[PDB]
């Protein structure tokens, strides 16, 4: 029922963080902050009614179902990981890191096919990777014979880069080895900020 | 000042039952309920349920009935909790709260310092890995990317470096993620110019701690 | 015009003077008579809003109640922490006689008067009253015990159903006997409770019925108690001095739910009860021993006027709601009583 977004949020110390938590059900509804190998801490309940200790940067709104948890101004000790709260149940939670800024960077594609090695032996995975990249937005999106698909593709992020400050995104398609035999035409559709049209990397299955 | 003290953090394996306890201070003990919250990375926050110290009644959370069981020490000021036929799903740590008042259980202001509970299993599986072939084309000036698939392993973690080490520079092993089988899997990819493709060697270096497993691989474009 | 207030109040019974027995002579000087004119003011136009969970009256009769069984009952010994009490264990007449709640001079009782009142909330209905009327303070669990009945309807307390943390407080509109017995002349300690099945499951049937409507459609279903004292996991009330403890189990089966229409459990239900000498001591804290039950037929008929009950939380995606015999805080037995009443003060 209490659908919480966005999962992830890089913002750098200064900057507004933005949470949300859309209920359906009638209660109060409470939020929390967990910093790393700590205890969680209560921030406001009630909807809006900041706790006790809390700075007067954390604020609570709400219209109807959704409801909002913003920090004004993000500080070392504001980062970490946020739940949202009615009765029993709990968010899936809201990780706020910090993100140093940087030039707009594009995401380099790749597209890798399943091995020989790996079909011989039930299923196929399907890779795409964006490499160095800036910022950590970025939507992959796999299409088959011209067709969207969704729900069996799984990506992961790494750590920004202590050097260049980018970011890889690695979006892997998992399908069955019986299934990837129908299918001819594989590709994974990139859509970034530093890109002025969807980039799309494509191979034919068999033929390389 | 109200205050819950929680036992220490233990470590079992799938099968056995674990017991923590948690005591409270600064507060008359049966005039408040008490929760208990298991929090595991990766996932919500889980309310396994309250417990009233009045005459002890309680109320399990309905997916952990039948195997969870809370009591107390009124006297003792003291709540414990039992979980029995543990797996490693149960791994996380588990806090006992209160509500900010008598009043109002929900609005969790008081936590513990928490119990970290490692559920940890003696079977293992090494990974298998599959080949990410850069292509077939090579260019002087391009760029081009390989990189190995680490897959179908437990538990965690595994390293991957590439050449034993030779080659740092571009390398990018990406967290590990929790496949739908119970099993990890994570890829590591690399970049090198497109004309290094004839003149260099690549090898993944997959080492699997856990099982004794250590896989070198080569990485090489599509043979066609 | 008047103001909601909380003042201290006075209770009054017909307690007999004389009488030997606990309650009375407890009232005795601690009451007054009872008026033999109640003079119950209808107010015109007039909404107020009542709490009963928020309702200072349940305090009061707590510590009244309290106070009775501290100076009524006599262990044998009270173990509370590291300390032990021993004293005189002689038998007691025990019997709960009615007691009503009055306001001093300058405060009244303003008194709900409208059928399907749940307990919290407006009240278009709204008389004035000086005195309650005869409350039963009957200590038990799971099953509330010589109560009122519901006006028109069954109905479904809670200060907040969505709240599993909330007791369920279900009152019933037809009350059920249950009629619980221990023979003279095996062991002293057992005996057993019998209640009309047929009659009983009927009732019960209805209450699923009006506790949908509250939660959708969901299949509303039964189960025993998770867990705690023997004093909340069983049927736990003092008759004629002894502490019986009835096991409630096979009071509340779900295929008996929807009737016997192909089910065999007809007639008459018994329930397994026991005479306990070790029990938790309610009032405060520690456990206390009894000596041996009388001999001779023990014997208490008692009216199932309300259902304590506590809703299982956890999932969201079920197609159902599970209900537990709750019970634990007795301040929910008198607030199944003064669930009608509130105190102002003119001004
Ligand atoms: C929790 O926090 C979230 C995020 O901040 C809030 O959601 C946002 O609410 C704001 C308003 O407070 C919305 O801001 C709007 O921006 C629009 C600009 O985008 C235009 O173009 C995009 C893309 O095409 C369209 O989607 C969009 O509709 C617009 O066309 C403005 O146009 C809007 O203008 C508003 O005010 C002007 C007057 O100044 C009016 O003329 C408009 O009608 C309109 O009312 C508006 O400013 C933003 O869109 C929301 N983001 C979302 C939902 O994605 C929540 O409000 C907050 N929740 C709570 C409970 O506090
Ligand atoms: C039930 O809880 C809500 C908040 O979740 C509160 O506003 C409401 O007053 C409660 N109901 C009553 C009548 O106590
Ligand atoms: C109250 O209002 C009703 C109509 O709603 C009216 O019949 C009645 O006379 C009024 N009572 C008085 C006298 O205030
Ligand atoms: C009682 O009625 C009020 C409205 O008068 C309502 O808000 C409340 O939910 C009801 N209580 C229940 C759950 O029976
Ligand atoms: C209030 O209820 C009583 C019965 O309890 C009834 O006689 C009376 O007419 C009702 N008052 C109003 C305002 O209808
Ligand atoms: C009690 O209330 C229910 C509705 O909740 C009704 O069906 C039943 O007939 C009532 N019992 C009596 C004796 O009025
Ligand atoms: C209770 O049960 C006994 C038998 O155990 C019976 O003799 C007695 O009549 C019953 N009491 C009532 C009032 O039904
Ligand atoms: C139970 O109540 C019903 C009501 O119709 C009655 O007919 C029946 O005799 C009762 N059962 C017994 C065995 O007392
Ligand atoms: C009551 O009896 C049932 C068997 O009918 C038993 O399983 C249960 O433990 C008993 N209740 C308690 C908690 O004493
Ligand atoms: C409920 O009653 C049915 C029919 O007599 C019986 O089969 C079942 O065992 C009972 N359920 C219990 C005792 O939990
Ligand atoms: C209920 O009242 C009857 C007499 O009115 C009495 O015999 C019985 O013991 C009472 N139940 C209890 C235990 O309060
Ligand atoms: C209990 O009261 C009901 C009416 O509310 C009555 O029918 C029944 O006879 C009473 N039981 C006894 C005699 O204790
Ligand atoms: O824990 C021991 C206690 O358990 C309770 O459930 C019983 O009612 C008591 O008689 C007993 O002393």
């Amino acid at each position: 029922v209490l659908t919480q977004s966005p999962g992830t949020l890089s913002l750098s110390p200064g900057e507004t963080a933005i949470i949300s938590c859309r209920t359906s059900q009638y209660g109060s509804l409470a939020w929390y902050q967990q910093r790393p190998g700590q205890a969680p801490r209560l921030v406001i309940y009630s909807g809006s009614t900041r706790a006790a200790g809390i700075p007067d940067r954390f604020s609570g709104s709400r219209w109807g179902p959704d409801y909002n948890l913003t920090i004004s101004n993000l500080e070392s000790g504001d980062f970490g990981v946020y739940y949202c709260q009615q009765y029993e149940f709990f968010g899936q939670g809201t990780k706020v890191q910090v993100d140093i800024k940087r030039t707009v960077a594009a995401p380099s594609v790749f597209i890798f096919p399943p091995s020989d090695e790996q079909l011989k032996s039930g299923t196929a995975s399907v890779v795409c990777l964006l490499n160095n990249f800036y910022p950590r937005e970025a939507k992959v999106q796999w299409k088959v014979d011209n067709a969207l698909q969704s729900g069996n593709s799984q990506e992961s992020v790494t750590e920004q880069d202590s050097k260049d400050s980018t970011y890889s995104l690695s979006s892997t398609l998992t399908l069955s080895k019986a299934d990837y035999e129908k299918h001819k035409v594989y590709a994974c559709e990139v859509t970034h900020q530093g890109l002025r049209s969807p980039v799309t990397k494509s191979f034919n299955r068999g033929e390389c | 000042q109200v205050q819950l003290v929680q036992s220490g953090g233990q470590m079992k394996k799938p099968g056995e039952s674990m017991r923590i306890s948690c005591r409270a201070s600064g507060y008359e003990f049966i005039d408040c309920t008490l929760n208990w919250i298991r929090l595991a990375p990766g996932k919500r926050p889980e309310w396994m349920g309250w417990l009233k110290p009045r005459g002890g009644a309680v109320n399990y959370a309905r997916p952990l009935q039948g195997r969870v069981t809370m009591t107390r020490d009124v006297y003792s000021d003291t709540a414990f909790l039992e979980l029995r036929s543990l797996t490693v799903d149960d791994t996380a740590v588990y806090f006992c709260t209160r509500g900010k008042n008598c009043d109002y259980n929900w609005d969790f202001e008081h936590w513990g310092r928490g119990t970290p509970v490692i559920v940890s299993s003696p079977s293992t599986k090494g990974p298998s890995v599959f080949p990410l072939a850069p292509s077939s084309k090579s260019t002087s000036g391009g760029t081009a990317a390989l990189g190995c698939l680490v897959k179908d392993y437990f538990p965690e973690p595994v390293t991957v470096s590439w050449n034993s080490g030779a080659l740092t520079s571009g390398v990018h092993t990406f967290p590990a993620v929790l496949q739908s089988s119970g099993l990890y899997s994570l890829s590591s990819v690399v970049t090198v110019p497109s004309s290094s493709l004839g003149t260099q060697t690549y090898i993944c270096n997959v080492n699997h701690k856990p099982s004794n497993t250590k896989v070198d691989k080569k990485a090489e474009p599509k043979s066609c | 015009v008047w103001k909601d207030a909380d003042t201290t109040l006075f209770c009054a019974s017909d307690a007999k003077a004389h009488e030997t027995e606990v309650h009375n002579v407890w009232a005795t000087h601690a009451c007054v008579p009872t008026d033999p004119n109640p003079q119950e003011i209808h107010l015109e136009n007039v909404t107020e809003n009542f709490n009963m969970w928020k309702n200072n009256m349940v305090e009061q009769m707590q510590e009244d109640v309290i106070s009775l069984w501290d100076q009524s009952l006599q262990p044998c010994v009270k173990l509370t922490g590291g300390s032990v009490i021993k004293q005189a264990c002689p038998k007691i007449s025990f019997d709960p006689i009615p007691i009503h709640y009055c306001t001093p001079a300058g405060y009244v009782i303003l008194k709900c008067n409208d059928k399907n009142f749940n307990g919290t909330g407006p009240c278009k209905n709204v008389s004035s009253v000086q005195c309650t009327h005869g409350i039963k303070p009957v200590v038990s669990t799971q099953l509330l015990l010589n109560g009122s009945l519901a006006e028109e309807e069954i109905i479904i307390r809670s200060e907040n159903l969505t709240n599993n943390a909330k007791t369920i407080i279900v009152h019933l509109n037809k009350s059920v006997e249950i009629n619980c017995t221990r023979p003279s002349n095996g062991d002293i300690r057992k005996a057993y409770c019998e209640i009309n099945g047929t009659k009983w499951n009927k009732v019960l049937k209805q209450v699923t019925e009006k506790l949908k409507e509250h939660f959708n459609n969901k299949t509303i279903i039964f189960q025993p108690p998770s867990g705690g004292d023997l004093e909340i996991t069983m049927h736990h009330f003092n008759c004629r001095g002894e502490f019986f403890y009835c096991n409630t189990t096979q009071l509340f089966n779900n295929t008996c739910i929807g009737n016997e229409t192909m089910k065999g459990c007809n007639g008459t239900i018994t329930l397994p009860c026991k005479i306990k000498q070790i029990i938790n001591m309610w009032q405060g804290t520690g456990q206390a021993m009894y000596a041996p039950p009388i001999d001779g037929k023990i014997n208490c008929v008692s009216n199932i006027t309300g259902i304590l009950l506590t809703r299982d939380g956890g999932a969201n995606n079920t197609s159902n709601e599970t209900f537990r015999p709750g019970g634990g805080n007795i301040k929910d037995n008198w607030r199944s009583e003064l669930y009608k009443y509130k105190v102002v003060q003119i001004e």
